[PDB]
């Protein structure tokens, strides 16, 4: 049967696996894909937004935590809104207390600690949002992904979301080129990688793509529907 | 499956425990309210004397405050808690805003208390539906009804409790501006309607009227006898 | 292949149109026709003695193969009216089962309530199928049983219980046919009611995709 | 072949194999139990319309209140459990007022939706506060108002997600009404056309024949504040249909 | 052993290819073939009395070879291959799903469950078709026994009727088997196609490492 | 059988299965080894590279719990990072109140007690991480301590945690570590890490090595890349 | 059933099965501990099994010092045992602080035992599966040996055993007390070693046994060194 | 007495070795050989008319049968199938004994492996019943054909009885073909389940009590 | 009653003594014998055609005694004693376990559960072995029926084949039973030996 061992985060399975945490991890797959890549001078997040209906506007997939840090959500939007608020307050706190932009890595550690507590204690469900966090700090451009499981990873590039393996595949092959890339080239590489996730009939449009760029001189900026047009125009056609 | 906890929502989005509490109200004694132009009349059936039981203790119709009166159908004990809590609020509003509570404010307060009970597991919804009758500062008569769910609606006339469906049909047909024209006529309409559902005659109906500034008056059994007689004679 | 989906989709669409039509036309018409067959005096015979059919076997008395002993004609004409009906119902019931089976949705962890409505309706359609199939078996059983009794009664002319058995077997079929025409009529009726009452859930089990929470 | 076991549906705070959090999904289904409400946002203003669903003639029509004013600029049409709506309309009314007190300005429709949404998100037992409903709220609200960016209509769902919608229908006939809305909506339509179009769609979806009593209609054109068409005004528009 | 690895690999490749052919090509074509077959008049006979085949057995106050009902034997010839083919295809689909079941692990049971559930309906179709096969065998034996009984006892009229009834019943049943065979074919496709992603890849893509 | 559902429950035969189930979690994780030699303690972790995309020198499984002590973890990483935080807090408190660097034996005990608490209550699951702590202080000496999910803490001359724990122990056993010096051990740890790694099952591994000892002046520190590189070469050559 | 599975529920025959299940856990460890009280000395002996050569022998001990003059041997789950020892050490100090004199051994067992009843009566926690035997010298009553079991029973015994071979060990000890000869320190230690050895059939070497003694002449609990253990072991073999 | 455990342990090690050889040798070889019999022209005859075998019973005509032989084609094919059916049955039994000998001491927890073994046992049991039945059908075919021929000869007039003998033969051919795919599929399904889950099947529980107790 | 107490006690002592004998001595010995028997060539005959034995029924263009297949009967003579021995030994174990089952109490049930699980398996072997016994009985009846049918109807060639087939099947079935009997004895040792502590002392 094995229906048992899956009811709560507090029950270890006979083989060492906490099933609810794994089930939570599945939530990220349900969400629309997002791709994050880094260059020696800039970090970029690109997202494929989805719309309930033609009349409805596309959802926000990229959110600004701070001038130096921004996140893209894949998964339940609610968990993301809650985590983002925690992150924003933690960043605001550092500026008031130490007058320094919070090191991006430190923030991810804090998101991990908050995220882990639901996993070990009966009660709150594990957060089911998967987050890609991008920021430029003194150490440099940084791209980190956070699983619904609290584990976090530092990545040269990553795509989280539905059909994200295809994007990871493109990113791995063209990865070396990214480090020395110019900003236009880096966003262009990313837009192509998310294109792979899209169904063959669908095409990247100004409406479904959101680009967020943070860099030594650029505060995190989410280029949106009409401002993605410069980055999108240079792109070619589906392979 | 989806009926054991108030918090759980059924596939199809029905919260079953709240609906079940509404079933409890149906098991309770009938109550009818008619909003006459100058009088609001609230009438409730009395189950039985039991011979050895004093009737003063059992009172379905109660006055929340000078201008607001309430009748209830449902678990009797819950009503006593809600009635008491409403009375504290009526007096507390008078303390806070110096002004007598409007009928609707009391209805909203009573409703919120009930909703609060439905919202969290660990508390059972109060199994009472109430008819709150009152006259506002403008002096317009107002009749409102509340349900275990916490929905409040204003009804020109309504019946809650067992047989409510039958009386409400009777009221829909019988109620007219002409019927509410005379204060006696209004009392007659409620008595006639309760008669439809009451197994016995006038012996089993307790009725009360609140006039524009007068306090709630529970009609004496004799006064009820006179009214039933006029109705029976006219029949 | 999209083309393979298309070929099944063509069949699925045809079944839907037939099911809708069968529900709004054949099922109501059949209820009326069957009620008439029941109303007819032929299936309403007051005395079973009239159904008794001649068994021309000579009895043994103190001082050859019997002449042809025909089947109870009255029962046979009734059987001839019933046999088409048993098959129309079986086929129409089968059309409905396929319609529901096709409509069942992709298996999912939850929101499987619509599937449940489909399952309970299928359980009724299955129960009806077994009962109706049995009716067809009974017709053959009667012929074999009546035949065996006729054979035994001629072979041992002395035993009269065998003669009674033939009369009883005929009596039972008349009684059974009356019940069977009643059941087919009832079955069309129950099927129409379960499907009509629960049509929405059966047609669209899981409903509109949940607005994005993702 | 039917696998109808479920067993992860009951109890929020449980992720189904496939990570679907079904209780929240079921709550979204509840809004279908509610009366249909349709909102069209046009440059001239945002119009909101709802079907009252009056059970008995004795019930006073005014009491049913499916369109309410959060503040002069923003109004809300709600479909779903009436009671949980009352709490959400209240958080909104206090938050608009709190913004006036703290910042002496009028909240944009989007911020007000974010504010009510934040309350809705709390159903997950996100906070330790005792006074938070465990169940996801069962109401969907369409919030329409004239702000700095001009007429805007945002739709909120029991999940707590909110999005701007040029036209949306929430309620029993939302599927189908939305389809019709898609065909009729053109960005250029004036509010007068939208009011007529929305009422045409409602007449089709509603079981009862449209009458001034059965419908509630409101508009928030940029100069004017939230306005609820009175029976006389409603009679004029319905007559045009 | 390398020869062993290759031998297993060839079987695995052929099975996966054959199933794609059955689902992509054979199943759509079969539905069409059956659909034309059912539309054809041979299995659309309004009066079963027409199906009746003359019995020459003499009536009492010496029996020639009593032939079978040609109309039914003709229909059987068309139906019998179909029953066997659907059985073969059901064996193929069961092995295909079985070879796609992952190594047992505590988690990711959904999908392994969908796979097992799909197997159950398919095994059930297999049982129903073997049940149909039994019915076909019974027709020849029962009609034959009936004819023999009628011949041995010319006097019993009912036995003569039984022969006609068993024949009339078979045509009706045989038409139903064809309709059912089409249904089984279509449902198999719907069950697999609708739930294909889980059936083909039950565990799902690798998703990070908690450990 | 409902005995295994919770840690509060005890099986009829006396076994608390949920704790045992938690111990199975560590076996899912990759092997990590710590060897204590006379000069100091060297820890090594085989960190599988799941994807080329992940940055090198990240997803670290070796954490510094205080200036003088280092922690190597195996098991669910999330719990481990959280346990590391508990340890760091405990170390800070010992310095704040008692005014000196925490003795490692005490640190292990305090963290173990925290880990054990989870074992008793039913609200919280046992932690799924097994970790090793090591420190060198001139007065205390070199100390390696390993804590199981149960909260059992013991001092190990050499220890291994993770999927290949049994295999590694056999190799560690033939080392005569007490006599050996810290620099030599780093090569040896690598040899064992390479031997245990299964190339077929695990595509590739990056060895992360850390050490504390007289050479590090009692500060746990990541081994300098020159030393690590030399060791990785020694290991491949030995693997032959 | 279902009468077991929660400590609070009582069986239809009033047996509180979960507490009984805990006593089983002590045996699962596979180690036995014997304590015997002499005229002037109290000794606790336990089997020390080191599973791996790598483990440092010094770290593994079941003998702990609750206070300078009270010593305890805890048999059962190792982790639970350490937890109880800390509570005992805290309780022992708290007595000195509040009352100004060293806790009497009986009172330490009583406090520790009473804590165990709370676990036995409250739903969330699990009875700790360990048994603690305390040895101390009270000036008024001479040497004392007390055992507290997971139930909360706190009896004091002239001699006792805990572990897999407790029943056999008790029988051996019972025969020796019945033929009372009184016990000198050497005899008290010798009786303990002979008992553990006979029940286990081990024929122990100094490394396998840990022996702790409290004497009136030197009241402080001391864990004997391997050499000291060997001396007694050699004497037993010689005679 | 430890002597008894040794005898069983020697039996177990023999069984273990036999199973490993069967999985890596007998099982793969049989899969290829069976597919060849399946693809052999004999089992793929397009027209069943070829299978029809002469029935020498005189038709009754207006004014005892000679020896009636079995359909040789079916008999030759059966002669090939009977060894194959038996060899699968024998091998299935050896595998079942090995899984059974490897089931561990019953315990409240750590029973995931025991469950894997039970899932595998479920499949082996399903296969055993199906394969045993194949053996039964072979015998039934001869008996049913034999009775049918007897009935046909005893009552020459009935012609359906003659059709029955022919029909029974056609079915056996269709069944033999289905049986060979089934045996091949069975060897294959067994190889896949045992191979995929061998680690757990060989060592279901392992040691989970360390220093915890 | 005291004499009765002696009578019941003596049965209890004997049951426990006999069981240890079956597991400690008889079961190992049987597994060796069954191993020796399977190795022997009579039950390892590659060509089942050799097993086929002549039927003298005259081919149709008066039948003498048609003897049974000596090879099958010879094998049955070796197999049938073994089948019966295990059925008896299984009773000894089924009864022994039942005596070990303790007074019913609300808890500490695991142990009673283990005893029941082993009991189910032993009972399951009993059903299989009884099934083998039924098969042995059927062969004689079925083979006789087939020879009779063939002799009565010489014209039908299939009946002659059926007799040959029944014999072939029997040899195979008998061979399998020897293998199953060995396995059934061996599994019994594994289940009882592995769970002996709980079966002997379920309560603890």
């Amino acid at each position: 049967f094995r229906n048992q061992y899956d009811n709560d985060v507090t029950v270890w399975s006979p083989q060492g696996r906490i099933h609810q945490i794994e089930y939570a991890m599945e939530a990220v797959k349900q969400g629309s894909a997002t791709v994050g890549l880094k260059s020696k001078t800039h970090a970029v997040l690109v997202a494929l937004k989805r719309a309930q209906s033609e009349l409805a506007a596309h959802q926000k997939k990229i959110l600004h935590v701070d001038n130096h840090i921004g996140i893209s959500i894949a998964g339940l939007t609610a968990d993301a809104r809650l985590l983002c608020n925690f992150m924003r307050q933690e960043c605001l706190d550092s500026r008031f207390v130490f007058d320094r932009p919070l090191p991006v890595s430190r923030l991810v550690s804090l998101i991990g600690s908050k995220t882990q507590i639901p996993t070990q204690r009966y009660g709150r469900r594990p957060y089911g949002v998967g987050l890609l966090i991008a920021g430029y700090d003194d150490m440099g451009p940084h791209i980190f992904q956070t699983c619904p499981s609290a584990n976090y990873f530092d990545c040269r590039a990553m795509s989280i979301g539905a059909r994200s393996q295809s994007a990871r595949t493109y990113l791995e092959r063209h990865m070396s080129e990214f480090m020395e890339c110019n900003l236009n080239e880096l966003v262009k590489h990313g837009l192509r990688a998310l294109r792979e996730t899209l169904p063959a009939e669908q095409d990247l449009t100004t409406k479904n793509v959101s680009i967020g760029i943070v860099g030594k001189d650029l505060e995190f900026t989410i280029y949106d529907d009409d401002d993605v047009s410069p980055f999108l125009e240079g792109l070619e056609e589906r392979p | 499956s989806y009926d054991r906890a108030i918090t759980v929502f059924s596939p199809d989005g029905h919260l079953f425990q709240v609906e079940y509490a509404q079933e409890a109200v149906k098991k309770g004694s009938t109550a009818v309210g008619v909003r006459g132009r100058d009088i609001v009349v609230l009438g409730v059936e009395k189950k039985s004397v039991a011979k050895l039981q004093d009737e003063r203790t059992v009172r379905k119709i109660c006055a929340l405050d000078d201008n607001v009166c309430m009748a209830f159908a449902g678990l009797t004990a819950d009503a006593r808690i809600v009635i008491n809590r409403a009375r504290v609020e009526c007096q507390s509003h008078r303390l806070t805003v110096e002004d007598p509570v409007t009928v609707e404010y009391i209805t909203r307060y009573i409703a919120s208390l009930k909703q609060r009970y439905t919202q969290s597991n660990g508390r059972r919804p109060f199994g009472i539906s109430a008819l709150i009758v009152g006259f506002d500062f403008d002096g317009t008569p107002r009749l409102y009804q509340t349900d275990p769910s916490g929905t409040y609606h204003a009804w020109k006339a309504n019946a809650i409790g067992r047989g409510a469906k039958s009386v409400r049909e009777f009221l829909e047909k019988n109620y007219t501006d002409e019927a509410i024209e005379t204060d006696d006529l209004t009392i007659k309409l409620v008595i006639k309607a309760l008669l439809e559902v009451v197994q016995s005659g006038g012996k089993n109906i307790e009725l009360a009227v609140m006039r524009r500034d007068q306090s709630l008056k529970i009609l004496n059994p004799e006064e009820i006898e006179k009214y039933v007689a006029e109705i029976e004679k006219e029949k | 292949s999209g083309e393979a989906r298309k070929q099944v989709e063509v069949f699925r669409q045809n079944l839907f149109q037939e099911a809708e039509e069968f529900l709004y036309r054949f099922l109501p018409q059949k209820i009326i026709y069957l009620n008439q067959l029941l109303q007819e005096d032929s299936l309403n015979v007051a005395d079973l003695t009239s159904l008794r059919a001649p068994l021309d076997i000579p009895i043994p008395d103190p001082p050859h193969k019997c002449g042809f002993l025909p089947g109870n004609e009255k029962v046979l004409s009734l059987l001839a009216l019933v046999k088409p009906e048993v098959w129309t119902l079986k086929e129409k019931c089968i059309l409905v089962i396929t319609w529901i089976q096709h409509l069942i949705p992709k298996i999912e962890d939850g929101n499987d309530f619509g599937v449940a409505i489909q399952e309970k309706v299928l359980e009724r359609v299955n129960a009806v199928k077994t009962k109706v199939e049995a009716f067809q078996t009974t017709i053959s059983k009667y012929f074999s049983e009546r035949g065996d009794a006729v054979a035994k009664a001629s072979k041992e002319t002395h035993v009269m219980d065998y003669r009674a058995l033939v009369h009883e077997r005929d009596e039972a079929a008349y009684g059974e046919l009356r019940a069977m025409v009643l059941d087919l009529r009832a079955f069309y009726a129950e099927l129409y009611h379960i499907i009509s009452s629960n049509l929405e859930k059966i047609v669209n089990p899981k409903g509109e995709e949940k607005p994005s929470m993702y | 072949m039917f696998l109808t076991r479920s067993e992860y549906d009951r109890g929020v705070n449980t992720f189904s194999p496939e990570g679907r959090l079904f209780q929240v999904e079921y709550a979204i289904e509840a809004i279908k139990l509610g009366s249909t409400a349709i909102g069209i946002q046009t440059s001239e203003g945002v119009c909101l319309a709802v079907e009252k669903r009056i059970t008995s003639p004795l019930m006073e029509p005014s009491s049913i209140e499916k369109i309410v004013e959060i503040d002069a600029h923003i109004g809300c049409a709600m479909s779903g459990l009436i009671a949980d709506a009352k709490t959400l309309i209240d958080k909104a009314r206090v938050e608009t007022q709190n913004h006036w007190f703290t910042y002496n300005e009028t909240m944009t429709v989007e911020s007000v939706t974010q504010a009510v949404s934040n309350l809705a998100l709390q159903f997950g037992e996100e906070d330790a506060d005792p006074g938070a409903m465990s169940r996801p709220f069962g109401v969907a609200l369409l919030f329409g108002g004239v702000d700095e960016k001009g007429p805007q209509l945002f739709h909120m769902d029991p999940s707590g997600t909110f999005v701007q919608c040029d036209a949306r229908a929430i309620g029993s006939a939302s599927e189908g009404a939305q389809s019709s809305l898609q065909e009729v909506y053109h960005k250029s339509m004036t509010l007068k056309e939208a009011i007529k179009s929305s009422l045409i769609i409602l007449k089709q979806v509603m079981e009862e024949k449209l009458n001034a009593t059965n419908i509630e209609l409101a508009t928030v054109q940029p100069g004017q504040n939230f306005h609820m068409f009175t029976k006389e005004e409603l009679e004029e528009v319905i007559k045009d249909i | 052993q390398p020869e062993a690895q290759a031998k297993v690999d060839v079987f695995r490749e052929d099975l996966c290819t054959k199933t794609e052919n059955l689902l992509g090509s054979y199943f759509p074509k079969k539905i069409s073939e059956l659909d034309a077959f059912l539309k054809e008049p041979a299995l659309n006979e309004a009066n079963l009395s027409n199906l009746k085949a003359p019995l020459d057995i003499p009536v009492p106050d010496p029996c020639g070879p009593v032939n079978c009902n040609e109309k039914i034997v003709v229909l059987l010839q068309r139906l019998k291959p179909e029953i066997k083919d659907v059985i073969e295809q059901l064996n193929l689909v069961t092995t295909w799903l079985q070879l796609q079941i992952p190594r047992i692990e505590d988690g990711n049971n959904f999908g392994v469950a969908v796979q097992e559930k799909v197997f159950e309906l398919m095994t059930s179709l297999h049982t129903k078709l073997e049940g149909f096969h039994t019915q076909i065998s019974k027709y020849f034996s029962e009609r034959g026994d009936a004819v023999t009984k009628a011949a041995k006892q010319p006097h019993v009229g009912d036995y003569r009727q039984l022969v006609h009834e068993l024949d009339e019943a078979e045509y009706r049943d045989i038409r139903l088997m064809v309709m059912e065979i089409r249904n089984a074919y279509a449902v198999l496709y719907d069950i697999i196609l609708k739930n294909f992603e889980k059936l083909k890849k039950p565990r799902g893509e690798t998703k990070g490492m908690i450990y | 059988t409902g005995y295994d559902l919770s840690a509060s429950t005890f099986s009829p035969d006396g076994r608390v299965f949920q704790v045992e189930y938690a111990m199975k979690a560590v076996e899912n994780s990759s092997t990590a080894i710590g060897i204590r030699c006379k000069d100091g303690v060297v820890f090594g972790v085989e960190k599988l590279v799941l994807s080329k995309l992940y940055e090198e020198g990240s997803n670290k499984r070796l954490f510094n719990v205080d200036r003088h002590v280092g922690m190597a973890v195996a098991g669910l990483l999330a719990d481990a990072r959280s346990l590391a935080d508990i340890a760091r807090e405990e170390a800070s408190n010992f310095r704040s109140n008692f005014g000196y660097n925490i003795p490692l034996k005490h640190l292990a005990d305090r963290v173990a007690m925290y880990v054990h608490a989870y074992t008793l209550y039913s609200a919280v699951r046992p932690f799924g991480c097994s970790f090793m702590l090591g420190s060198y202080s001139v007065n205390d000496g070199a100390q390696l301590y390993m804590i199981d999910p149960s909260g059992v803490s013991y001092g190990y001359w050499g220890c291994a945690i993770g999927k290949a724990r049994q295999a590694a122990k056999t190799e560690i056993e033939k080392l005569q570590m007490k006599e050996m010096t810290c620099r030599d051990i780093v090569k040896e740890v690598a040899k064992i890490i390479y031997i245990v790694h299964d190339e077929v099952k695990d595509k590739a591994f990056e060895l992360e090595l850390s050490w504390v000892g007289e050479l590090t002046n009692g500060r746990h520190e990541i081994v300098p890349k020159d030393i690590r590189e030399e060791a990785e070469k020694y290991a491949k050559e030995s693997l032959k | 059933a279902g009468f077991d599975r929660h400590i609070t529920i009582f069986s239809p025959e009033g047996r509180l099965y979960q507490v009984e299940y805990a006593f089983k856990a002590i045996n699962q460890g596979g180690l036995t501990s014997v304590a015997v009280r002499g005229k002037d000395c109290a000794v606790i002996v336990t089997q020390k099994k080191v599973p791996d050569k790598l483990l440092d022998s010094s770290t593994v001990t079941h003998l702990f010092k609750i206070t300078e003059n009270i010593g305890c041997v805890m048999t059962g789950m190792t982790a639970d045992s350490r937890s109880q020892v800390q509570r005992a050490r805290y309780e022992a100090a708290n007595w000195k602080y509040k009352y100004g004199y060293e806790i009497p051994v009986d009172m330490l067992c009583k406090r520790i035992a009473d804590i165990s009843q709370v676990y036995t009566q409250n739903a969330e926690m699990r009875p700790l599966g360990c048994c603690m035997i305390l040895i101390g010298i009270d000036e008024e009553q001479g040497p004392q040996v007390y055992k507290c079991d997971p139930a909360g029973y706190y009896c004091g015994f002239k001699a006792t055993a805990a572990g897999v071979k407790q029943t056999e060990s008790t029988s051996f000890l019972e025969k020796k007390v019945k033929k009372k000869f009184d016990w000198t320190f050497e005899q008290t230690v010798e009786t303990a070693i002979t008992c553990l050895s006979t029940v286990l059939s081990i024929d122990f070497k100094p490394s396998e046994i840990e022996v702790g003694v409290v004497t009136v002449e030197n009241p402080k609990f001391r864990i004997l060194t391997e050499a000291e253990i060997d001396a007694h072991l050699v004497a037993l073999a010689e005679r």
